């Protein structure tokens, strides 16, 4: 019954979005983390015309994120940190900056710099493998 | 929850029972009933046919076969299983007649067939053998140095000397009826009449020529099955 | 009617549930004594004070519902088969203490106060008891 | 199901057991009772033969393996018969190679070793047959009780099978007399123990009992209805 | 285990209404042995079936009604309204009570008696009639006592709930009460209560 | 929720150390909470007790309830594995509250129970959180009887939760002897019986095995032909017991 | 808001996410509020498409939590604490910053931490003469918090076995021995 | 009690080629209908009969008042007071007026009550709420046993169950076998279960009640069991009667521990249906017929021998039954001489009666496509795979 009801909800969503009685000036927006698991009936034009991908920031985008989140930051090499190849999202950049500020608060200095900013950077993107070497 | 133990012959019930072999025992009742009676003058076997089509050739259904001229067989259970058991019985009889140039006791016949049985849970099945209990109950009759002898063989390998034993679909009722019918002073003719009467009151259909197969063993003659005229003769009196 | 609220002649109120309607804590009418009113009996009450005006026992009659509707069942010991051990056990249960109380008394053992008859439906259970109910010289009671 | 630990002999219980072994132990209880006694010079095995129907002979429970050693079964016909065949082959080989009868202790130890392998290794079922071994050797008569747990015990007497506790307590009560009886008194004692196993309505008739006797100069011979007949003449009446 | 079941819903409609509460004009009594209760001016005995005594013994105890008075005689019965008048009647004694029990406006005329003679003329149910009887009404101690002789003593006391109405002078009101219509079992009775004042 | 389980300790037998431990675990702290507050310590709230299924873990619980004459709750572990979610969502909470208002009370949770697989998690979590979530003075105690000591959640067997520990061993011959002589106290049994012989003949027979042997000796004396309760029915009872059914199976040698 | 995750999963299909919504709506209504979601591994146990109904409902609850936590409606003055024993099975979306910006390894007590535990929990108990933390620390390696407190508890219970009104060094020694044995 | 219902007109259906034998018979029927119309219009034209008692009836009506509410007499007390439940569900201890028929008062029968101060003022023997009135068949379905192809064993069984007790039943009590109370037809969809029910309702002599199973379930609390009780009470009242409950699995599914209120109400409704099935003796002349496709999903208490003895199987039609159905449905078609219809039947498939009817309809449509009405064999050839939509080829050979 549960799966049947969930699929009933999905079917009602489909029939409401692009069913018999068409809607006028009703734009729907839906966000997902795993698009490949969505029903193909929801992923077709007329229902979801544009499937916009939001990839992890790439270099330039990373610089824009760092700049626009550091506007409220203190004065403080952000360019090198951007240059570092790390698969990190805008959430990670916001983290890094927030953690840098938090550490500066801990150390009681109102302008972050290489030391605490770098420490926050390490803290955020841990990615510590703890992986048994026989896998590699 | 019995279900965890009926899977496999090598499992012990909390009561220490062998559920697989009990199911093999119940598999006999799927077969037709076979009645063997033992008397001083000999041993007689009566078996039903349970014919399915009138076109079925009577010879093809073999509810009684002869291991040797002196010994007769009845089976109830899986026909291919019964044929393997019977071929092994004839082979072991020929083996004894090779080694000792003598005809064995029917007790020895059931002994050797039993060693063929109860081998399901044996490591000797590496080249290939039964991995499951045998699915036929057996009835041996014959005449040996101990006079007439009748034995009943269980698929688990159990053998018992019987004055009269009924196995198969109607084992319980036929055995209960014989319990009161049987007298140790039974003559061969009256024994065969009683067996046919038991069949009549046990059979599903009317007794005609093509429903009953009949075999006799006496110390004088060999194993003898009743031919069409012979079974007609034994059926006209009843 | 529901819990008596431990009246003791000074708190005679009871809370009563009028069906799918609400429940109210009310008192008695002068025409009924508290001895006639107890938890779980149907009571007819007025509509504004909701005073319990008259207890309404649901009455007993085989005409309504189904009941024992039997005093001497027509099923005898010859009408039962396949439960010889079971009918023997039932005999020890019912016939021995009822029709032979002396053996239980002088044996100094309490006669079996309770017995349960479990089995798959259609085994015959009911009529088996009914059978002994004819031969126990006692009336049979059927309650579903 | 919190009983997934009893499906094979290769899994230990959470509290440290093999419940399959205990199941095999309980298995032999379904068999008929059988009591073994030994004198100063003779050993006797008295078994209650049980027949499937009164229209048939009773099941034998006294298998002879060697002129000095006899065995009595309680449990699976298949396992008991395999054990008996292996006994017969082992005694045959021992006489062929050594020309001396098989020692009872070595025979019983070989039983333990043979039946331990199914208990330890996956595959063949554990041998679920309780065996009573009455043998004769240099130390006189020996009574051995081999349990389906691949274990064996040396007992003065032993009752294994259905309702064996009655005979067990009977032999405990009559402990004080066993070592000084001759053939007649010990045979009567074993018959009385079997009677203790048997309920009141049944008695130890000719077709009901099977007796095997072995000794220093008398080979292990099993008696039948006509042969058991003298040994049941000295039997007394049931104390009811 | 992986149940995760939905749920339906079956409502139950519920409602009621208190009707216009119905005034039951019922009298109760235990004069000799029976807790007789009668509803009523048609009379019908509710409980206490065919009376061991005659009806007349209780016919004199029967608000909302008052005797007819001329303009000369002050009508204490009338001006005591709207509340009405409560009386004590001595025959056996009778009192009228107004109660609010349940959903019925109870105008009890509760009866009670004692000293029933074992062969008194009140229990053999013999009855000829009630001859017209004159009650002399006068004030003794601020209470309107009516002394009437019973012909077939009565010491009626009338008190108004409005304890401000002036007491009329001692007059002689003639009551003529007779059992107009009834049955032999005396379960369907019609009563007459005609009475006029006379100075 | 029975108030009088009707025991005087004269009904149960063979648990002398167990009953002593139980008394000093529940009623002695209850009776002497003042001496506990003198120690500057919290009296045990939880007493975990364990043993086989035939050792009468409830007859001792009822004996304790009767001795302390307090209210007696009773909850079942195998009752809770089914009925999905709600196991402590509205049951353990309500049961504990029922104990709270109806003081003095002796809450009882019997049977081991496992202490998919996520409902039992919330069962034990509510158990622990509301056994801790109660008045520190501990007016109401809880007896927890389990069938085994193999599954042990550290949060539940930890201190405060289940401090005291009671073990139920294999009942011995004297325990049997006393238990059938107690169970036959309402019997007009002649002294000719040998309760010691029966006790030594009741190997493996723990507790509940009496109920079988003792009361079936009763109804066999009934079956004997109304004979006096001598040995003549009792040894038949010990022979019958749980093995009274005869399988009567062929293919057995 | 002391909330344990295992207590909010329900068979009723839409009730767990509804409960999460009610929790966070209460938190928004009653600022300042602290949401302590214990045993969060019972909710945020990674999202996978095996398709069994139960784990699917778990994913629905997890994503309701994710929305209520860092969703469209920004959060003000509401801080959450999520404790678990299996951090590695948490969903990466929940593990991401913005929602759980810090991951604090409240690990097993060290030797200094252990002795601190004993000395702090030793307060209420009355000591007669001498009690040393160091020996108990050496003899109680692998202990974590509550078990150490257990050592104290039955110690007072030990004090009733020989009927004292105090505690002794042998009392504590055998208490920690029994605690360690029960821990095996 | 009263008598049965479901009046039907002439079978006609003796000619179909529209050869004026049809016209003559239909004109006779129309003439009789005209005499119906004229006779009743004349009788209403002159029929002066009224008043008479008047005054007593007028005063009893004044006593009853207006409006009068109907309730269910749940229980009776001493013969002046009773317990009556309004349609809402509230029941009251009310008084019984003199002019009511004390013999008619029984638990269940609808009672006319006073709007104010409720009191039993009448008895209504024909309550028959609109739903249960709908479930009662008025116009017999035009299908009949002639239209049913094959299922000869099934027809035999259904007639032996519901017709033989209705007609001469002396064989039943002569053998002493109780008549089969209730029969369940089952099988794959479109085998002819509902068609057989229609044919039974055609050749009938008893009140036929058609039910949907899912129709019984009602939103309001206790409405479900009350409606089931009303249905079976109507069945007994108009006995002999046949109660056909199509798609019994709408409620007949396995009973499980209910959790929500709605599932508890469904369990209550099925419990009431089972109780009503047990309530009347099998010797009674009321039978039930329940049809379903998913027989395996039914509660194994509804199909107990003590409740529903028989179990009629509706297997997929055999080749001879297939050709019978083809002949039946092709009777009204103007088939040519080239058609054989044997190839379609010989094709090993799982055609059903519904499938064959659809094949005939589609063959007619294909013929209409070619502007013809003689319907070649090629039309059937195309139609067969047109309507039969959807073992790996040479695996089995
Ligand atoms: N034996 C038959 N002979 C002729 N027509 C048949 C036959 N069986 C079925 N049909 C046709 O099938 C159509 C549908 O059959 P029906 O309504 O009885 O289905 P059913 O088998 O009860 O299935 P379901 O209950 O699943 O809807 C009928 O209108 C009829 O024309
Ligand atoms: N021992 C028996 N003797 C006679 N009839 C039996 C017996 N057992 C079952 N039956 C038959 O089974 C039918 C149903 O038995 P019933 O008592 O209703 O089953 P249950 O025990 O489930 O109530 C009866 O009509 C009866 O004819
Ligand atoms: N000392 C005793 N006194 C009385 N009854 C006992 C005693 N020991 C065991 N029992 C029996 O044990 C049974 C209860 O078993 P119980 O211990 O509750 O099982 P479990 O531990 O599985 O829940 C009762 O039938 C009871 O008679
Ligand atoms: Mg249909």
């Amino acid at each position: 019954g549960a799966d049947r009801e969930v699929q009933r909800i999905l079917l009602e969503l489909l029939n409401q979005m692009d069913g018999f009685d068409q809607n006028v000036n009703v734009k729907v927006i839906m966000a997902t983390n795993r698009a490949d698991t969505l029903d193909p009936a929801l992923l077709r034009p007329g229902r979801l015309d544009r499937k916009i991908e939001f990839p992890l920031p790439d270099r330039r985008q990373k610089r824009l994120i760092f700049s626009t989140i550091t506007s409220k930051m203190n004065l403080s090499d952000l360019e090198d940190y951007v240059a570092r190849p790390d698969k990190i999202s805008g959430a990670d950049i916001n983290s890094i900056c927030q953690e840098s500020g938090m550490l500066a608060v801990r150390e009681n200095r109102y302008i972050v710099l290489a030391k605490d900013f770098e420490k926050a950077y390490k803290t955020v993107i841990k990615k510590d493998e703890q992986e048994h070497e026989f896998y590699k | 929850t019995r279900s965890e133990y009926d899977r496999g012959v090598n499992t012990f019930s909390p009561e220490g029972r062998l559920f697989q072999v009990e199911y093999a025992i119940e598999a006999i009742k799927l077969g037709s009933t076979a009645i063997g009676i033992q008397t001083s003058e000999g041993v007689c076997l009566a078996v039903e046919k349970r014919i399915t089509s009138p076109l079925m050739e009577p010879s093809s259904i073999e509810k009684i076969v002869e291991i040797d001229a002196h010994i007769g067989c009845a089976m109830s259970g899986l026909i291919a299983d019964a044929k393997t058991l019977i071929d092994k019985a004839r082979v072991e009889t020929q083996n004894h007649w090779f080694t000792y140039n003598e005809t064995m006791t029917v007790e020895s016949v059931t002994q050797a067939v039993s060693n063929l049985a109860l081998q399901f849970g044996e490591e000797d099945a590496d080249p290939g053998a039964m991995s499951r209990p045998f699915g036929v109950a057996l009835l041996f009759g014959g005449v040996d140095e101990k006079g007439p002898q009748l034995f009943h063989m269980d698929p688990s390998g159990t053998f018992v000397q019987c004055d009269a034993r009924a196995i198969g679909s109607a084992s319980e009722g036929a055995q209960s009826s014989l319990q009161e019918v049987y007298h140790k002073s039974m003559t061969l003719k009256e024994a065969i009449k009683s067996s046919l009467i038991i069949l009549k009151q046990v059979m599903e259909e009317k007794l005609n020529a093509t429903n009953i197969e009949l075999a006799t063993v006496q110390p004088g003659q060999n194993f003898h099955m009743f031919t069409k005229e012979e079974l007609e003769e034994v059926i006209k009196d009843i | 009617c529901t819990k008596i609220i431990n009246a003791d002649s000074e708190d005679p109120k009871y809370i009563i549930n009028v069906k799918q309607f609400a429940k109210f804590v009310v008192d008695l009418s002068d025409q009924v004594a508290p001895t006639d009113i107890e938890e779980g009996m149907r009571v007819g009450v007025d509509r504004n004070k909701y005073q319990i005006h008259i207890p309404l026992p649901p009455k007993i009659d085989p005409t309504v519902t189904m009941m024992q509707v039997e005093e001497k069942p027509d099923v005898t010991y010859s009408d039962v088969g396949g439960c010889k051990e079971q009918i023997e056990k039932l005999r020890e249960v019912v016939e021995t203490p009822l029709l032979h109380p002396e053996r239980f008394v002088n044996l100094g053992i309490e006669p079996p106060k309770g017995v349960l008859l479990f089995g798959p439906p259609g085994t015959g259970k009911t009529l088996c008891a009914r059978a002994v109910a004819n031969r126990t010289d006692a009336c049979f009671i059927r309650v579903i | 199901f919190r009983n997934q630990y009893d499906n094979d002999v290769t899994v230990w219980s959470p509290q440290g057991r093999i419940h399959q072994i205990e199941y095999a132990m309980e298995a032999v209880k379904q068999g008929s009772a059988t009591v073994g006694l030994k004198s100063k010079t003779h050993a006797v095995l008295v078994a209650l033969k049980r027949a499937q129907s009164e229209l048939a002979a009773h099941q034998k429970k006294i298998l002879h393996v060697d002129n000095h050693i006899g065995i009595s079964i309680a449990g699976l016909t298949a396992d008991a018969r395999l054990l008996c065949n292996f006994m017969r082959q082992e005694c045959l080989d021992s006489r062929f190679v050594f020309d001396r009868p098989l020692p009872v202790s070595r025979l019983v130890s070989l039983i333990g070793s043979k039946t331990q392998i199914p208990t330890q290794r996956y595959g063949r079922r554990p041998y679920g047959v309780g065996l009573l071994i009455a043998g004769y050797d240099d130390m006189g008569p020996h009574i051995f009780q081999t349990c389906p747990s691949a274990n064996y015990f040396d007992c003065r007497a032993m009752s294994i099978g259905a309702r064996s506790q009655s005979a067990r307590t009977y032999l405990e009560r009559h402990m004080s007399e066993f070592m000084e009886c001759n053939l007649n008194e010990l045979v009567k004692h074993g018959l009385r123990a079997l009677r203790e196993t048997l309920p009141a309505e049944q008695d130890l008739t000719t077709k009901n009992v099977s007796i095997g006797i072995v000794g220093k100069d008398l080979e292990f011979t099993i008696y039948d209805d006509d042969d058991v007949s003298p040994f049941l003449e000295g039997l007394e009446e049931r104390p009811q | 285990g992986n149940l995760l079941f939905l749920a339906c819903y079956c409502i139950g409609g519920m409602s009621a209404i208190k009707p216009d509460m119905k005034i039951k004009l019922r009298m109760e009594g235990n004069v000799n042995g029976h807790h007789f209760v009668i509803d009523g001016m048609d009379l019908e005995v509710k409980e206490g079936g065919p009376l061991p005594f005659a009806f007349d013994i209780l016919t004199t105890a029967f608000n909302r009604v008052f005797a007819k008075y001329p303009d000369n005689i002050q009508d204490y019965f009338k001006q005591s309204f709207p509340k009405g008048y409560s009386w004590e009647r001595s025959l056996c004694n009778a009192r009228n009570d107004i109660t609010m029990e349940g959903d019925t406006f109870y105008n009890k005329v509760r009866f009670y008696g004692t000293n029933f003679p074992a062969n008194g003329p009140v229990m053999q149910k013999k009855t000829l009639k009630w001859e017209p009887s004159t009650e002399k009404m006068y004030v003794r101690d601020g209470v309107l006592t009516g002394d009437i002789e019973m012909a077939l003593d009565f010491r009626t006391t009338y008190k108004a709930k409005e304890k401000g109405v002036k007491l009329p002078g001692a007059h002689f009101v003639d009551h003529c009460i007779e059992i107009l219509s009834h049955d032999k079992d005396y379960n369907k009775v019609k009563l007459y209560e005609h009475a006029v004042a006379h100075s | 929720v029975d108030e009088r389980p009707t025991e005087q300790y004269s009904d149960i037998g063979g648990l002398d150390k167990q009953i002593q431990e139980l008394v000093e675990a529940i009623v002695l702290p209850m009776n002497h909470k003042e001496k506990f507050e003198n120690l500057g310590i919290q009296p045990p709230k939880g007493v975990l007790m364990y043993g086989p299924p035939g050792t009468g873990k409830t007859l001792l619980a009822r004996a304790c309830a009767a001795q302390t004459k307090a209210t007696f709750l009773k909850l079942a572990g195998p009752q809770l594995v089914q009925m999905f979610i709600g196991d402590g969502a509205k049951l353990v909470r309500d049961a504990f509250a029922l104990a709270k208002e109806k003081a003095p009370s002796i809450i009882f949770i019997d049977e081991l129970d496992a202490i998919g697989d996520r409902e039992v998690q919330r069962t034990m979590l509510e158990l622990l959180n509301q056994l801790d979530g109660f008045q520190p003075n501990t007016q109401v105690k809880v007896i927890a009887a389990t069938n085994r000591v193999d599954i042990l959640d550290p949060a539940l067997l930890r201190s405060g939760r289940l401090d005291r520990k009671i073990e139920f061993p294999m009942p011995n011959e004297e325990a049997r002897a006393r238990i059938m002589q107690i169970h036959s106290r309402k019997m007009n049994v002649s002294p000719d019986v040998n309760y010691e012989e029966l006790a030594r003949c009741t190997d493996d027979f723990n507790g509940a095995q009496c109920k079988a042997v003792c009361v079936e000796a009763g109804m066999i004396a009934l079956r004997r032909g109304a004979t006096e309760l001598t040995h003549e029915d009792y040894m038949e009872g010990i022979l019958e017991v749980q093995a009274k059914k005869k399988a009567n199976l062929q293919y057995y040698a | 808001l002391k909330v344990v995750s295992s207590s909010i999963v329900d068979k009723y299909i839409g009730e767990s996410a509804r409960l999460i919504r009610e929790m966070f709506n209460y938190a928004r209504d009653h600022q300042p509020c602290i949401i302590f979601m214990d045993e969060i591994d019972a909710i945020g146990g990674r999202r996978f498409s095996e398709g069994t109904s139960a784990d699917r409902e778990i994913q629905r609850t997890l994503m309701e939590l994710l929305n209520q936590m860092d969703g469209f409606d920004t959060l003000h003055r509401v801080k959450m604490i999520m404790a678990t024993n299996r951090p590695d099975t948490l969903d990466p979306a929940l593990l991401r910053p913005g929602r759980l910006d810090r991951k604090i390894h409240i690990d097993l007590p060290n030797e200094q931490a252990r002795l601190d535990i004993l000395k702090i929990h030793a307060g209420p108990i009355t000591k007669h003469g001498e009690i040393d933390y160091e020996a108990i620390v050496k003899l109680s390696d692998g202990f974590n918090g509550a078990d150490l407190r257990n050592v104290c508890t039955e110690a007072g219970m030990f004090a009733i076995r020989a009927d004292h009104d105090f505690v002794v060094q042998e009392d504590f020694m055998k208490a920690v021995r029994k605690v360690a044995d029960s821990k095996k | 009690t009263k008598g049965p219902d479901a009046a039907s007109k002439l079978p006609l259906v003796t000619p179909h080629t529209q050869c004026r034998l049809k016209l003559l018979k239909l004109e006779r029927i129309k003439d009789y209908l005209l005499m119906e119309e004229e006779f009743i219009r004349n009788q209403e034209q002159m029929k002066p009969l009224e008043e008479k008692q008047e005054e007593e009836r007028s005063k009893v009506d004044d006593l009853r008042g207006t409006p009068m509410s109907v309730g269910t007499l749940e229980e009776i007390i001493d013969d002046n007071h009773a317990i009556v439940s309004t349609s809402v569900g509230s029941e009251h201890y009310v008084s019984i007026l003199s002019f009511v028929d004390k013999d008619l008062l029984e638990p269940g029968c609808s009672v006319l009550l006073n709007h104010k101060v409720h009191a039993v003022i009448g008895v209504l023997m024909d309550d028959t709420d609109p739903l249960v009135t709908v479930m009662k068949v008025e116009k017999a379905p035009q299908e009949t046993y002639a239209d049913i192809g094959g299922l000869d064993n099934q027809i035999q069984e259904i007639k032996e169950s519901v017709e033989l007790p209705l007609t001469h039943p002396e064989y039943y009590e002569e053998m002493g076998i109780k008549p089969p109370k209730g029969v369940i037809l089952y099988g794959p969809p479109g085998t002819g279960k509902t068609l057989l029910a229609k044919a039974v309702a055609n050749q009938t002599s008893a009140t036929f009640l058609r039910v949907v199973g899912s129709e019984l379930i009602q939103k309001y609390l206790g409405d479900g069991p009350k409606l089931v009780r009303e249905l079976f009470r109507v069945a007994e009242e108009h006995a002999p009667s046949i109660v056909f409950i199509d798609e019994i699995d709408a409620i007949g599914t396995k009973r499980y521990d209910s959790n929500s209120g709605g599932e508890r109400e469904i369990q209550r409704t099925m419990l009431e249906l089972l109780n009503q099935l047990d309530g009347f003796d099998s010797r009674g002349d009321v039978k039930v017929i329940m049809a379903t496709n998913r027989i395996e999903t039914l509660d194994p208490a509804l199909i107990r021998p003590g409740r529903i003895d028989r179990k009629i199987e509706f297997p997929l039609p055999d080749e001879k039954t297939k050709k019978r159905i083809f002949q039946i449905h092709t009777s009204r078609m103007t088939l040519a001489d080239d058609v054989t219809l044997d190839d379609l039947i010989m094709a090993k498939d799982d055609l059903s009666g519904a499938d064959i009817k659809a094949i005939c309809t589609e063959a007619g449509l294909m013929a209409l496509r070619e502007r013809r009405m003689k319907v070649t064999n090629e039309d059937f050839k195309k139609s067969k795979e047109n309507v039969l939509y959807k073992t790996p080829e040479g695996l089995y050979l």
